[PDB]
Formats: structure tokens, C-alpha cells, sequence
């Protein structure tokens, strides 16, 4: 009947590049690239990473936060955009890396940067329906941007899991309610053979993640009764710091409400790890009672918009795992010659 | 493709037209000469590749092709036969300036994809002295 | 030789335009054009229409035929007119050319674009330039701009902030017009500091890719009493064209449009007017140096003194004594579609030679009741001028 | 709250593709083949047909036997090994497709063969927990086997879709229980950049699909209770008929139980699609009260167990769509040229 | 007088695809297509066969028919359009195929259809330099036409060898002189990454193959101060029948003068093979004192053009080796399923 | 009657990588790779630069050392590993280049590193023979080392062009004589399909590299009756300095001798280009009644070996054109960033 987090997770490679360093050796003027979008740098994961390291990272942090035991996860999703098998499944990997196996679903989860909030849905449904106890869901992404391209200055990789649970004692946070905004958009895409993807460039912008974040946004302020003055913290998707901002401000949210969810500058775009990092800042921070209102955006054309609320056991879980700001500040800067050597964009 | 096959001799060798009834020298080679018309005698002439920078601009944000180059020297060089032509400058963008004096150069202008055509034509250099 | 008014115009917003389909801009520009000119679609005679893209983003030719069929005008005679930036201009000058022939009464002069529909707009505007001997080669549109202006500098001393200060002249006077694609102002730091696009153009000397539509109706002399009343009848003295190189590299001066020179010259002839006596002015100013040059081509100026003009400023609205230059926002800040700019710009002049509801918040003083526009194709290669008078 | 399939459909392709006409080109034995997996032709998709279209056909078909509004949908997913893009969902397609948009939520889902049977997990959640009215699941997949390979025999196109619903009246099949089985197994894959995948061989057969499907279905059988004789009739995934019918025997499962069910030997391994279409079947022949035993495999190492009972109201729904085997039957035989040709398998 | 053929062989593989094979898979009229491009069927290579066993195959039938010793061979080039290697060599492996090595040179020759000839008049130049003895020139091909594309009929199989000398009591044909065409031409190329070629469609004919192909026959023809009359036998390219007739008609060749050089219609096109294949035919029926003109074609543009004559050595050799037209008919049907796999064709 | 170089021309691309910037990246000790590999830094040919407008630089340059009318020359070979298409001959592009066309034969040579030297071989025959007046020989090449792989720090971008006339007057060097030493040998390769080469390793150098080059220079020393002291300069392959400077010194060649010959420290393995180059640097500081020894090789199995005396004219002809010394020290670094976004090695 009541749904909510019990324990959430976070994951963060160390390594960093600049926008200067990109910029340099493309021949574009690092200042404007970084006025305009907002970005400084992004995450760099190690040649040894990737989506389902850092997915397993990201839910042990998570089952630390929820002090219980995993074989009590009755499924696991993992939503990503960059799954490292395209048929064996990475939350299958994740599940026996937590010990959860073998009494469990799983699935892996695809819809751009959305994959990962479209979990926690699911997760809600299966515990709210009562037919599992717990259930973890990641969104998590080692994204790629083409070398030439503006999305090489914001691509990134990061993860973060979230356990959902029905005890009133264990919940951190309780979901109030949850919107969709789904249509069929052809403003980004890839197609199984391509390596890198193919956008339509300002079609992405106005008429797509606008269009559904905004209504996913005010579907759910409708369907809660409620207003941009109720809500405490927000999160939307961050492909750009710029976008980010333009939405919270376009619904009428300051600086000191978007401030915690917003971490593109400092981390990148992490796709569909993007919104469940943001949220989790912002849970880091949160204080008893506080509203957040958290929507996200994938490039097929969907929104997941969520209503939540602080539980007062925040105090006694947020310093049993590592803080998503702390892994963010731990970090080791490279150029961009070591930056395509570990990503493998050079032909070999 | 067949429109890069018409323009060889002239993108790869700078073969012009010169008119004797004018005396002037037309680059690209014309089929009608703008002042004489039908009175116009044509003759091909080879120009030299030697010019002289009239204009030019640097190219900061060109199509995703250009991708390597960026940014490049564009220029309207001034050659020393009279014809002004439109073609990239290989030099740095700090050592460009008005009247800089410069050499063709064969060079590799465009592809056609991955799989078509490779277009080759005039690129200017800046000479040594 | 009928004398040849305009009893309308309709014009659609200008910009990124998702939600407005194509068909929506043409009838949007259309049906406004009808009620401003009260006439019934049934008595338009015949379409003349002016598209430089041709459907190269939408892969469509034979937009004319679609256009008609669509707007449900069918018989009637529609044309495509082509001649890049210069495509709407053309259609109303083919226009004002079959009234006068007495062919047809009343005629549809309408412009359209749709470039918002291609990630890659900046090949299509290329095409306007010889594409063997200049996009070949890597110039892009903003580049050849640069290489007049570059040339233009070192010739009369123009420097970049004399040529930035036409920028903000042209964002202030968009913040009065509610079409206008940009309506904030700016400051000289901010042209000058925006992303270089070619040096020395930045991001805020150039006009920005648009979708837009614009129409206007034009009528015999005699026959626009009956659908109009006199004082909101304008009258178009003369339509001229002209032709100069393709190539920016066969001038013989770049600083200079002999085109626009020619085009002009033989407007003011057939006016019996002279430059002094233009009250308004609208003129092709997608790279803002390309402001300047026709300033002094229309012989507001002398060659050369075009950056004292403008650093005074005495094109702007608030003087008094000289002629009043884009003060809708012009193809800098109003926007720049391609096909529709040449419509767009005499149906400003339109609205502010009859002092229309439209133009209130940008009116210029309108002493002698004459404006001239200037339309230009590519980098030059083709200018057409119409002008225009409150007094037949 | 009580939760059940309210509508199902399902789509085969016309074209199919006798086993005589593969072994034909690669000098096999077709009666060696045909015998050894239990296996006599597959389906073959038009060149203008992908996984989307069919997960449509199968969607659209399923509106009409649940005989709903589908702006009522308020999730559609699509589990698929076959996404015509790697990006870019077909669920979302599937949505507008049928008009369900834009109040919706939905997502792509990758779990081998088992996919399909995941999102009806994940409907059952949703309509269960109150947060939708109804659910769309699909699976649905457009085989692809290497030319050389034995995998070319079987790998086929097909898809089912069920609609998920929480009224009891409109409700045609009862979910009493749902069980899975999962582990991570490295028996079949396939890598980003790769087109065709690779396999284990001999160890994906007994200690991969039977270890998993066996235990999925002793878990809901503890879970439930209940015993072989409890179900009247059962559906397993079917690689080859070979594998189907060793579990069933295994489990004590009699021919009349399991006959429904086994669709392979005439329309091949659709993947995705294998268990739903079977279902479906099962469905489409159901009486009243039967009780029937579901359980999906997945080659990554999962499994999907559901017991599930037919309603009064089968009846009503069975005719108001294509039926399975009616489908299956209206087919068109090619060659092993036009097959190449249609499946883009020519370079 | 100085320089002229002592040895010459050819091989053609056993495998051939007829026309309406193809046609029936692409939906086409397989008598439109013989009509239109003058072909009935094409050489298909084995799939242990490709251009460095073919070269092997004809360089030691034109040693049989030379009757000389592999080591006085001081230079083998092999000229085709599918070496097997992009950067280890085919004339290295022929070399020591025949037991020419090791004190030779060697070179892979590249210059689309015309590669073939262009060696030959490599080894002429150094048998008349002196600075060989003996040199081998192969023109060799295992053509790939794109599945859908009209260079399906035609692509194919073969391959010629010639060896040339100075020694009048072993020449069996003497070079009376060589005339080459060339310009830069962008008819038809393929790109470093790309497996099929890209062409430039009706561009390709007018423009390309008969401006090169009659200026270099009416350059050799000027250049030895001759006319059609003079000549007994004419060999063109031909990269199918129509194009090598309206070539031969066009200078004023009679059936009788052009026949024996025409394979195409029961062999395909084998690029780099064609002439040599062709040439090689006329030689098996030529008698004492015959003139032959040969004329080659390339994309990319250029023409190689012969004017040979024929000596009383002549049919003392023919017998020596396999003839051109019986390598032609000793043949093995297939159909298009066995074609593609044979070819690689096969993702 | 005398074959000999008339006019010879060279051109290297401007920017240079040195070892340092590439072993950063790699994680390698620089001075351990420059002391073993014999190199400093490479040549890096610019975006807009292939090996079809490397060779029309060298050829131009040749033709102004020549000068000679291009009209006149009779055939062009360019010999590399790296011709920008598959199917289409630089060698035509090139011919156009210098209004060579239409009347010349062309054709493009592959044989690894020694293609260009297999052209000059090619020229000296037609010469020779008197089939024309004039023939250019081309060797280029824009090479390209695997990423992770330690020909990253040598494969290099260059050219040099030879023209071969007959008369004594215009002969700036004289042939006395060539030979060649040819096998078959898997120490390197590149298949058609693949972008990057695979080598063998430690099998590259003694069974091969010596084994060739060793070979061909004792079989022209014995050709042409000479010995190590006959020799006034030398020049070898020089894959890197290493390998050149252990083969001159087994053959008893001093530093002096050797030494203009080698270029690999700071120009890296141009392949095709670096014998060519290599010489073109040699006659450079050459005076009247040199002599030279050059010895190519090939990964294939090659080797071409030249004997060459320089004559009255070379001191003429050098300052017509650029020294390839000064092309050498023309120069601009890059980092590996930019290195790779030049080369095209980002994906
Ligand atoms: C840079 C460029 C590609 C514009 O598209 P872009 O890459 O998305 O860059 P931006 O949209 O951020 O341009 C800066 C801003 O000025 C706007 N703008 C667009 N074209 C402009 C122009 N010609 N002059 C001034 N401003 C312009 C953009 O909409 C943007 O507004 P926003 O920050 O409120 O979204 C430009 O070169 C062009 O299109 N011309
Ligand atoms: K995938
Ligand atoms: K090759
Ligand atoms: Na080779
Ligand atoms: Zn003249």
C-alpha cells in the first residue's frame, strides 16, 4: 500500500578530463564551450570499468545503506544505455555480485538516459502488488561521445541503485506518486550495427526533452494537487547544465531548490545514471519532511516524474556508504591522449 | 563525380583561358568571354600556381567533415596573371595576413564518404622566402 | 503598363518553429495576407511563389503545385520563382510584372522556408554560392561575408566596433516586434565576445537559420479602391533587378554590390526620386557588413564613411534627420527566411509608409512618404530592389 | 488484489522455410536434423517486417480480444533480443502505434528469451500495486542464425502480446503465483559489436536450460503447493522440440499436457516470442477453470514461472482476433536464396 | 621483331551460375538481362580456389607450353583487381609456385581490368632491355559483383599467363608494337574499406570504356601505319558482350575477325583476365602469320593496345596445355544458395 | 645502349611526432625505444594529404630537376602500400598531375616496401628497350602503425619520384646494373579486409630482412664484379636504424658510406618511399663518378639491388628543387592527440 526507499548506492570513477583538454585538440575556444553548456569536466571510467562494475559498485553501496540482506531482493533491473553484452544480461551479473541469486527476477532495461528511473517503477509495482519483499533498481551508463562532437564534452559514466521496500521502519524515503510522458520522437537514436549514435541537434532540444519533461513535470503537480512552492529539492535530466536550469527555472524553481540535483558540470552527462546521481545528492543533503520532485528524459521520447518525501532514518544511512559528492571529489585528471586510449576510441 | 572529372585540368594543373583580342587571362577557363563575346579568341594557358593573398577568413565552426581541420584558412588569393580564386590556405592562423604570397599545391580537397569519390584540387602554401 | 499597390500583407513568427507544419506557415501567412487585404480567395487570380531551398531539407520540387492543391485554390496559376536570399523579392516582382501585363487583377506574392527539419542547414545555404569554385573549396556563406568584410576593412579602416555597433542597433529595434525571432537587446562587449563563426564575424554578426512565411496581395492601381479604402492603399513605383558575379572572387570591387548600384540607380530613375527623399529602408543585412555596403550601394552614403554612419548612429529610429534603416529587427534580429525575407521586407514598409497598428512601437518619421528595400541573392550575384510611396 | 490477463494476441509472419531447403545448401541430412531437434520448418520474416511490426500486429490483436480503450494502457514494454535500434525503444513505437500515448510509461527489455515473460512480471506489479489499470507485455523477436550454423534451423520471427488487467469480470486468466530462477551463466551471448552470437554447445543444453527451467518450475510448484496432475496443461521454451519435451517428460508432464504448447517443430524458436505464442495457443484451445503451468528461459541464466487459470470469460475473446495455429497455417514456403535475401544476410 | 610470346596458358574454375539462376532471386527477366549485356552464364571459383592459385594454375600452363626451364624466368607480375593479400604479394607466391626463386623481381600490379596487359608490357621493356631473359605477366581475377547489382551476371573467374622472350626458334607470337591511353577518370573505384565497388552507371560506357578503348586501337593502328583490313583477329575488353561488339563494329570488325576473342557470354567478366583469357583463344585457333590486335580496358581509365603476329611455332605448343574453350566447358552447374556460400557472400 | 636517372624528386609532409609524445601515451621508457629502434621522431602527413599528392609533389620536383616537357614521358608507376583506392591507380592522378596523359602507360605496384624500387626496374626496361623515351618511377607512402604497437614509432609518410631517360646528356647517374632476390615468405602481411597489418615478429628480421637484403646486395656485387670498397655510398631499407646499420656494417660498409643513405632517425619507415628517399638524399651531396649501392626490401619476399655511378650533370640539377634534407628539416611537432585526429586512428 505504502511504497518507498529503503537504501540507495552511488558510483563514481576517478578519472576526470577537462573540456580544455577536448577542446585543445579539436580546435574550438574551451571558454565558450564551457559557458554554454555549463560544463568544467566529466568522469573518465578506468579501462578495467564498466556498466556492470559500476552497477555492482553502485547496488553494494545501496544494500550497505538498507542493512539488509540480499538474498531478501526478490528482483534486480538495470537500466543502461551501454550494457556490456547485447544479449547476456548485465543485472543478472549484478544480482550474483550481491548475492541475491538465485530467488529473483531481473531484466535489463533500455530507453536512453530513462532506462534507469523506468526500474524503479517496476520496482514499486512488484512491491506494492506484494509479490516481492525488496526490490533493487540501477541506472547506470559509460557513455561514449563521438570524437568530433559537442557530446565528447559531456559524455560520461556513473551509477547509482536504489532498493525499494514496504516496512514502514526501513523507508528513508516514501513515493507519493509517479507520471509518465511517453510519445514516439526521432530526435536521437542508434542503430544496433553503429558505434556511436546519430541526433537531429536542435530538434533535441525545444521539441523533445522540453516537451517532456515539462509535461511529465506538471502531470504529476497535477495528479498530486500540487506546486512548485510544495517541493523542497529538484532533479531533472542534466544532458546540459544549460537545459537542466532552463527547466527548473521555467517552472518557477530556484537556485537553492535545482542546486543539489544538478551535477553535469563537475560529472557529465551519465545517461541513464544522470537523474538517480542527482537524487542521490540530493538525498545526501535532505532533511526530514523535505519534498523533491525528481523528473527524467530519454531520447526515444519519455519522462518519469517522481514525488517524494524525506523519512526521518536519512540521519542514520547516509554515512554507512559513500557520499556521491565525496566520490565525485575523489579524482585524478588526464589529457586527452590517455582519454581515448582507456575509452578504446582508437582503432586497434 | 562526372562534374569533378570536367574541372580537372583546372583544379589539378590551373589551366585557363587567355583572350588575344582582350589579352587578359580568365580563371577558371570560360566558354564565352564576358566582354567580346562571340569575338573573343580562346586559347588555353597554363597559369602558375604563384598568388597573392586579396582576402581571407578563418574558419572556426565548418560541416563535420572539416572536422580535422578546424579552424583553416579560406582566402581569395589574387594570382600573379590577374584571376582571383576562393581555396584554403595551409598556414597557421596567426601567420595569415593581406598580400602574403603564396604557391598552389596539390591536395587532397574532398571525399565522397567512406566509399565515393576522393576529390583532389588547389590548396595555397605560403612560400618560403 | 497597369500601376501596380499592395492591398496587404500576412506575415507568420520567424524562428525555430517546431510545432507549425509547412502547410500551416504558408496558410498562416496566407490568411492573414486575406484579411489585412479583404479579398476572398476567389478573387485571387494567380500565385507567384519564391523558394531558394526547394524543398532541399524536404526533398520536395514542385512546391507550387503542392501549395495551390493545399490551399485549395485549384485552378488557378501558381510559380516557384528562384534566386537564393533574393526568392521572395522575385515573386513579388513577377508579381507586380503580370498585374502591370493586365493578365491578372489581383495576384498572391507569398514566401516560405523550412530549414528547421535538417540537422544541417549550413549545406543547403552554401548552394547559393558557386558550389565548383567556392564551396568546393571549404568557403562557407559566413566566411565569404567575413572575406567582403576583411577586404572592406582594409580598404576604408572599418573596425570591429564600428561593425559590431550595426548589430545592436538592429536587437534593440526587434524588442518593438513581436515576429521578431530575437527580441532582447545587447551590448557591444556581447558582439563582439560572442562565438566566432568566421573571423571577423562572431555569432552576433550573422543571422540565424529561420522558418517563416510571408505574403503579400497584390492589385492594379485602380482596382484596389474597391477593396481598400485610399489611405491604407500603398503604391509600388518601381520593381528593379539586377545581376552581378556568382563567384565573390569574379568582382571587380568586393566592397560593393554593382547589382544593388544598377537595381537602385534605376529605381530612383523610374521614381524620379533621389536617395535624400527615402524615409525608410530595408535592406539585406545577414552579415551585417552586408548592411553597411548597401547603405552606401543605395547611396545613403558615400564608399567608405558607412562605419561613421552607423558609430553616430544615425540610422536609428530616434533620429530625426537621415534615413530610418531595418527597424523591424531586420534578417540580424527579426530573423532570416530565406524565401519569405524578400516579402518580409516590403511588407514593412508597407506598415510603416501607412503608419499601421503593427509597426506603432518602431515608427519611423515619415516625411516625403517613400521606402526602398534591398534584397540580395548569395553573396551578391543577384539584387532586387522595390520601391515603395504613399502617393501614386 | 487479484491480478490476470485480460487480453492476449499474437502474429507469425507468412513465409517459412523447410529444414530441406537449409541442410539442401550446406550438404546435411535433412531426416538427421529434423529428427534430432524435432524440428520440420520455420517462419521468416518480410524484408519490410521487423520486430516493432510484429510486436504491433500482436499488441493491436490483443486490444481487440481484451476489447479496451488503449488510451486505458498506462505502460506498455517490449522484451527483445532483436530492437531494431540499439537507442531508440520499440516499446515507444508500439505505444503510438496503438494509441495508448502520451499518458504512459514503458521501456526496451533484454533478457535473452526471456524478456517477454519478464514485462508481464512487471505488469502484474503495476496493476497490482494499484500505480496502472492496465499493462501491456509483449515479446517478440526476429530470429537470426548463422548460415552455417545449426541455429539456422530454428531461429525465427514471431511475438505474443498480453494485457494485464485488475477487474474481475473482464479478466480471462488468473495469475495465483510467479516464481524465477536466476544466475549468471555464461551458456549463450553476444557482444555489442557482434551481429551473430556465440554459444557454449553441449554445455547450454543440461546444465544451463534444464538446471533453470526445472528448478523455476519446482519453485512455483513448492510455492503453490501443487503437483503435475494439478495442471492441465504447461508450455516450457522451446529451442528445439528435442528440449521441450525432456523437461515436460522430466517433470511428468503427459503429451496431452504439453501439446499445445510446443509450437517450435512448425514455426521455430522465436526467442522472445517462443513462450507467448505457446501460451497463447494454450489459450486460444482452454476450457474454463483449466490451471496451466508456464515457465520461460532465458540465456543469460534466468527463468519466468507462472501458474495461471483460464476464466469464464475465453469464450467471449478466443474469435475476436487471428487464433495462434491460424496464423501458423497461413503461410507461403521460399526457397534458401529469397531466405538470404530477405533476412539482409547477403553482405 | 625483338620481342614476342613464347609461352602463353590460361585457367578458368569449374563452377558456373547461369543467368536465370540469379534473375529468379531478384526478381528479373533473365532474357532481358542475356539480351541487354550478351552473357548466359559465368566462372564461379571454388571455395578453395582464388586469384594466386588461378595465376599458379595458368603461369605453369604457359611453362608447359613454353617448354623452358622456371628458373631462366627473371621477372613474374601478376596484375588483378583480388589479390589475396593487401600487402603480401601474389607473384611472390606464383614465383615460388613455378620454382622461379629466388633470383627474380616480382610485383603486384593494380589498375582495375587493364592491370593484366600492363605486365605484359613490363616484361617486354626487359626481355628487349636485356635486362632479363624470360618474363612471366599473369592477369588473374576472382571478380565479387554486388548481390543485388547487374556486376552479379557478369563478375567471375580466370585467368591468363603469358611468358616473353627474344629467341626467334622458341617465340610462338611477335609484339610488332604497344600503344597505351590513360587519363584520370573517376568511371568506376572501390575504396580501401569497402568490399564491393561504387560506379558511375551510363558514365561509365561513352565517356570511359570507348573513348580509351578506340583511341588506344587507333593509336596502335597509327603508330604502325594500319587498318582494320590489315589485322586477322581483334581482342577488346569486355566487361560484357554488347560493349565488346559495338567497339569491334565500330572500327569496321567483322563476326569473323572479333570471335574468338568474345568469352564473355559463357565465362563472365574476369577483369584482369578478360584480354589474356581471350588473346589466349586466338592463339589456340591462330594460324602461321595471323595479326592479332588486342586492346585492354581499366577504370580509373586506361587502355593497353597489341599488334601481335603469329609464327610456325605456333601449334607445336596449343597442345601442350589445357585450351581456353575446353577450361570453358569442362563445367559444374550451381544455383544461387550454392553460389553465395562458395563466394563469401554469406554475413 | 645506357639506362640512367635524369631527373629525381622528393617530398615529406611537415609535421613530425616524436617517439616521447607516443611513449607517454604508451607507458613505454623513450630513451629504451630510441636507443633500439634507432629513431627520434617520424613524419606526419597532414589531413588534407594522401600518397597520391605526396607522389605529385615528388614527381613535379623530378620533372624540375629533369627538365624535361611531362608530355614526354612514356609511362608512370607509383609503388606503395597505401594508395588512397582499392580500385582507381594513384598512378593515373598523378600522370594527370603532370600532363603526362593521355599518351603513357601507368600502372599502381604493390609490393610492400619495395614497389617503389620495383617501378625503376620497370622504367629501366621500357627505356632500354626503346618502347618509350621517358618512364617515372614513384615511391610513396602515408603509412600506418597499429596504436598499442611499436610501429607507431617509425611507420612514417613520404615520397620520391625517378625519371629514366637513355641519353647521356640528360643522365645526371648511370645504371650499371640491377638484380633481384625474391621468395615467398610469411613474415608480414595485411589482409584485403583489414586497416592494420600483422607481423610475425623476431621472424621478421634475420630470416628475412637479412636474408633478402644480404642476398640481393652479394648477387649484384657478383653481378657486376665489385666489392664493399668499390663502393663510394650505400643505401638500404631501413624499417628502422637498427636493422640498416647492422646490414651496412655486415657487408663492410663505413659510416661514412652509409650515412646520407640513412633518414629513419627523423623522417620514420616511409615503406615505399624510404630507399627512394633515401637515395634522393645520397645524390644530393653526390659528386661526379660516385658510386652507389641501393638495396630494397620487401615483406613479402623481395629485394632490388642497384648499381649507380653519378655522372657530369648532378651538381645542374640539385638546387631545382627541394633537397630532401631541407624537406626533412621543414618541420612542425604534434602531440598524440593531435597525431591521432590527423592519421584518422579515432573511431
Ligand atoms: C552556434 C550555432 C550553431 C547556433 O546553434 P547552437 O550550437 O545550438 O548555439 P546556441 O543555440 O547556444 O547559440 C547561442 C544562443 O543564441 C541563439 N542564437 C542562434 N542563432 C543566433 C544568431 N545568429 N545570433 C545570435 N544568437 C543566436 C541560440 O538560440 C542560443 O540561445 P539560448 O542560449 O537561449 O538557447 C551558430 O553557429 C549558428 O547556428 N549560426
Ligand atoms: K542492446
Ligand atoms: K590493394
Ligand atoms: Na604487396
Ligand atoms: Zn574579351
Amino acid at each position: 500500500k505504502d511504497i518507498g526507499i529503503v537504501g540507495y548506492g552511488s558510483y563514481i570513477p576517478k578519472y576526470r578530463i577537462k573540456v580544455e583538454e577536448i577542446a585543445k585538440v579539436w580546435g574550438k575556444d574551451p571558454e565558450a564551450i564551457k559557458k554554454g553548456l555549463v560544463v568544467n569536466e566529466k568522469s573518465v571510467p578506468s579501462p578495467d570499468e564498466d556498466t556492470a562494475t559500476i552497477a555492482v559498485e553502485a547496488a553494494r553501496n545501496a544494500v550497505k545503506r538498507a542493512g539488509i540482506n540480499a538474498e531478501k531482493i526478490g528482483a534486480v533491473y538495470v537500466g543502461s544505455e551501454s550494457h556490456p553484452y547485447a544479449v547476456k544480461p548485465t543485472s543478472a551479473t549484478v544480482a550474483e555480485a550481491i548475492g541475491a541469486t538465485p530467488d529473483l527476477t531481473a531484466a535489463d532495461l533500455e530507453f536512453a538516459c530513462k532506462a534507469g528511473t523506468a526500474g524503479i517503477q517496476m520496482c514499486m509495482g512488484l512491491v506494492g502488488s506484494g509479490l516481492i519483499e525488496y526490490g533493487m533498481a540501477i541506472g547506470a551508463d559509460t557513455a561514449q561521445g563521438a570524437p568530433g562532437d559537442a557530446l565528447e564534452y559531456t559524455a560520461s559514466a556513473g551509477g547509482a541503485a536504489y532498493i525499494i521496500g514496504n516496512k514502514k521502519d526501513e523507508m528513508i524515503a516514501v513515493f507519493n506518486g509517479t507520471y509518465s510522458y511517453t510519445t514516439d520522437t526521432p530526435d536521437f537514436w542508434r542503430r544496433e550495427g553503429q558505434s556511436y549514435p546519430k541526433h537531429g541537434g536542435r530538434f533535441t532540444g525545444e521539441p523533445a526533452y522540453f516537451k517532456h519533461v515539462l509535461n511529465a513535470a506538471k502531470g504529476i503537480m497535477e495528479k498530486m494537487g500540487t506546486t512548485v512552492k510544495d517541493y523542497d529539492y529538484c532533479v531533472f535530466h542534466q544532458p546540459n547544465g544549460k537545459f537542466y536550469i532552463k527547466a527548473a527555472k521555467s517552472l518557477g524553481f530556484t537556485n537553492e531548490q535545482y542546486k543539489y540535483g544538478l551535477l553535469t558540470p563537475y560529472l557529465g552527462n551519465t545517461y541513464s545514471g544522470a537523474v538517480p546521481l542527482g537524487l542521490s545528492n540530493i538525498l545526501d543533503h535532505a532533511e526530514e519532511g523535505a519534498r523533491i520532485l525528481a523528473v527524467s528524459y530519454g531520447s526515444g521520447a519519455g519522462s518519469d516524474a517522481f514525488d517524494i518525501t524525506v523519512t526521518e532514518r536519512i540521519k542514520e544511512v547516509v554515512d554507512k556508504a559513500p557520499k556521491t559528492l565525496d566520490l565525485l571529489n575523489r579524482k585524478k585528471y588526464i589529457d586527452y591522449a590517455v582519454y581515448v586510449k582507456y575509452r578504446g576510441k582508437i582503432k586497434i | 563525380v562526372v562534374r569533378s572529372w570536367r574541372h580537372m585540368k583546372e583544379r589539378y594543373n590551373l589551366i585557363g583561358t587567355r583572350c588575344k583580342t582582350c589579352g587578359k587571362v580568365y580563371f577558371p577557363s570560360r566558354t564565352v568571354c564576358p566582354d567580346c563575346r562571340r569575338k573573343g579568341e580562346l586559347e588555353e594557358f597554363q597559369l602558375s600556381g604563384k598568388g597573392k593573398i586579396y582576402t581571407y577568413s578563418i574558419v572556426y565552426a565548418p560541416p563535420k567533415e572539416f572536422n580535422k581541420l578546424t579552424p583553416y584558412v579560406i582566402a581569395i588569393v589574387e594570382l600573379e596573371e590577374g584571376p582571383k580564386v576562393t581555396a584554403q590556405v595551409d598556414c597557421d592562423i596567426n601567420k595569415i595576413s593581406i598580400g602574403i604570397p603564396v604557391e598552389a599545391a596539390f591536395r587532397r580537397i574532398k571525399e565522397d564518404g567512406k566509399d565515393g569519390i576522393i576529390s583532389y584540387g588547389y590548396k595555397f602554401v605560403p612560400i618560403t622566402e | 503598363m497597369r500601376d501596380v499597390a499592395i492591398i496587404g500583407y500576412g506575415q507568420t513568427k520567424f524562428g525555430e518553429l517546431w510545432e507549425d507544419s509547412f502547410r500551416d506557415l504558408i496558410v498562416e501567412a496566407g490568411v492573414k495576407a486575406i484579411k489585412d487585404a479583404n479579398v476572398d480567395g476567389g478573387d485571387i487570380d494567380a500565385m507567384y511563389i519564391g523558394n531558394m531551398s526547394g524543398g532541399l531539407f524536404v526533398g520536395q520540387e514542385h512546391i507550387a503545385s503542392l501549395i495551390a492543391d493545399h490551399a485549395g485554390l485549384n485552378p488557378v496559376p501558381c510559380t516557384r520563382v528562384e534566386a537564393a536570399c533574393a526568392s521572395g523579392s522575385l515573386a513579388l516582382r513577377s508579381a507586380v510584372l503580370s498585374v502591370a501585363s493586365g493578365h491578372h487583377d489581383v495576384v498572391l506574392a507569398g514566401g516560405v522556408e523550412k530549414m528547421t527539419d535538417v540537422e544541417d542547414a549550413t549545406a543547403a545555404i552554401a548552394s547559393a554560392s558557386d558550389q565548383e569554385w567556392e564551396a568546393f573549396f571549404g568557403a562557407t556563406f559566413p566566411s565569404l561575408y567575413a572575406m567582403m568584410a576583411r577586404r572592406y576593412m582594409y580598404q576604408y579602416g572599418l573596425t570591429i566596433e564600428e561593425l559590431s555597433m550595426w548589430s545592436v542597433i538592429a536587437h534593440e529595434n526587434a524588442t518593438k516586434n513581436k515576429y521578431a525571432q530575437f527580441g532582447f537587446k545587447t551590448t557591444l562587449e556581447q558582439v563582439m565576445n560572442a562565438s566566432p563563426v568566421a573571423d571577423p564575424l562572431t555569432l552576433m554578426h550573422c543571422s540565424p537559420v529561420s522558418d517563416g512565411a510571408s505574403a503579400l496581395i497584390v492589385c492594379d492601381a485602380d482596382k484596389a479602391e474597391e477593396f481598400a479604402p485610399k489611405d491604407e492603399i500603398i503604391y509600388i513605383k518601381a520593381s528593379t533587378q539586377a545581376s552581378d558575379t556568382i563567384a565573390l572572387h569574379d568582382r571587380e570591387d568586393m566592397t560593393t554590390l554593382n547589382a544593388a548600384k544598377v537595381a537602385s540607380e534605376k529605381a530612383y530613375k523610374l521614381a524620379k526620386i533621389a536617395p535624400e527623399k527615402i524615409d525608410v529602408a530595408e535592406v539585406h543585412d545577414c552579415f551585417a557588413i552586408n548592411g553597411l555596403i548597401l547603405v552606401e550601394d543605395l547611396g545613403f552614403c558615400k564608399k567608405g564613411d558607412a562605419g561613421k554612419v552607423i558609430d553616430e548612429g544615425k540610422i536609428r529610429i530616434d533620429y530625426d534627420d537621415f534615413v530610418t534603416v531595418n527597424p523591424s529587427g531586420g534578417l540580424k534580429a527579426a530573423g532570416h527566411a530565406l524565401g519569405a525575407t524578400g516579402i518580409r521586407q516590403v511588407g514593412e514598409l508597407y506598415w510603416q509608409l501607412k503608419q499601421d497598428k503593427e509597426c506603432k512601437d518602431r515608427q519611423a518619421t515619415i516625411k516625403n512618404g517613400y521606402g526602398i528595400a534591398a534584397n540580395v541573392g548569395g553573396t551578391g550575384g543577384t539584387v532586387c530592389v522595390h520601391l515603395l510611396s504613399d502617393k501614386r
